[PDB]
């Protein structure tokens, strides 16, 4: 019985860091659209300098 | 004048760009408007003064 309920333990940590995967992927996401408004600031502001 | 129309210029590049409303451009074509009449007025006083 104390066999089996460690690997029930195991089997649940393993399957958390899983799902902190796709927390990581979410965050990456946040980043992507600040470089995207960034990037258009900036592309509008270009020409006017010409 | 001079300083009036390089100011609208400015306006209408950013608009163009993408960094203000049709509002912006139309008190800066009024301001501009303004200016004009300004100027002529004054060359009739020097005439009138002559």
């Amino acid at each position: 019985e104390k066999a089996k309920t460690a690997l029930a333990s195991s089997v649940r940590q393993t399957h958390q860091l899983m799902i902190n995967s796709k927390q990581l992927q979410a965050n990456i996401e946040v980043q992507k659209i600040a470089l995207a408004k960034a990037q258009s600031d900036y592309n509008r502001r270009v020409p006017l300098g010409n | 004048k001079e300083a009036i129309y390089r100011q609208l210029d400015q306006t209408t590049q950013r608009f163009n760009v993408g960094l203000v409303a049709i509002t912006d451009v139309q008190n800066a074509r009024a301001q501009y408007d303004t200016v004009l009449a300004n100027e002529l007025t004054a060359r009739n006083n020097l005439d009138n003064a002559v």
